[PDB]
């Protein structure tokens, strides 16, 4: 939009890796993907512990808009991961990066924070919520399928570090 | 695949490093290596793992 905007967004968004940073949360490792677009960060993610995840680990493109932190990042799994929150083609689907289906909260809001969306992330890895589920397949999978999940989850994993 | 995309060797050995002491760039090619580490020695005891790749 505005000049003004643009201008905000760059100053918040340093703040917001400022913080990531020195809060260090585990498992997330993520900063602006080149030293002159603060706009892309790259986002390397440890699965979580007790989940088909836990020996993988998960490459995402996060993605702000130029009115930041008016509108919420877009979260891109590069490549695509199964689970019932993701949509088939990457896109993280989770109430923390949509705007004001299916109610309740929290939404995205000038209160939230970069690290705030990460460890969403990383919960919703941990607890999927299939009732507002972005991948079908996916949440058909994990409540009828829970072995199968993890085989097909397992293996990726595999092929991902060049097994 | 990680390794490719994050240029990490196949035959790299990262075993000195903590996370506490590199750069971000840094910080994910030690992630993917101990990733890759871990599965290796987890597959060489995991029946179950193992007959995912056959």
């Amino acid at each position: 939009g505005s000049a003004a905007a643009s201008k905000t967004a760059q100053k918040r968004l340093l703040k917001e890796l400022q913080q990531l940073i020195k809060d260090s949360p585990p498992g997330i490792v993520a900063g602006p993907k080149s030293e002159n677009n603060i706009f892309i960060w790259d986002c390397l993610i440890q699965g979580p512990p007790d989940t088909p995840y836990a020996d993988g680990v998960f490459n995402a493109k996060l993605e702000f808009p130029k009115d930041y932190p008016l509108s919420p990042p877009k979260l891109t799994f590069t490549p695509s991961i199964l689970h019932p929150n993701i949509y088939p083609n990457g896109e993280v689907c989770i109430s923390i990066l949509h705007s004001p289906y299916e109610l309740a909260e929290e939404r995205w809001s000038p209160v939230q924070s970069v690290e705030k969306i990460l460890l969403s992330v990383m919960s919703m890895l941990s607890e999927p919520n299939i009732e507002s589920g972005a991948n079908i397949d996916a949440c058909i999978l994990w409540r009828d399928n829970r072995p199968e999940f993890e085989r097909q989850v397992k293996l990726s994993i595999l092929k991902s570090l060049g097994f | 695949m990680l390794l490719d995309k994050f240029h990490v060797d196949l035959n790299e050995d990262m075993s000195n490093l903590s996370f506490k002491d590199l750069d971000i760039e840094e910080r994910k090619r030690l992630l993917v290596w101990q990733a890759r580490k871990n599965l290796e020695t987890k597959l060489q005891s995991d029946k179950d793992l193992q007959s995912l790749l056959t």
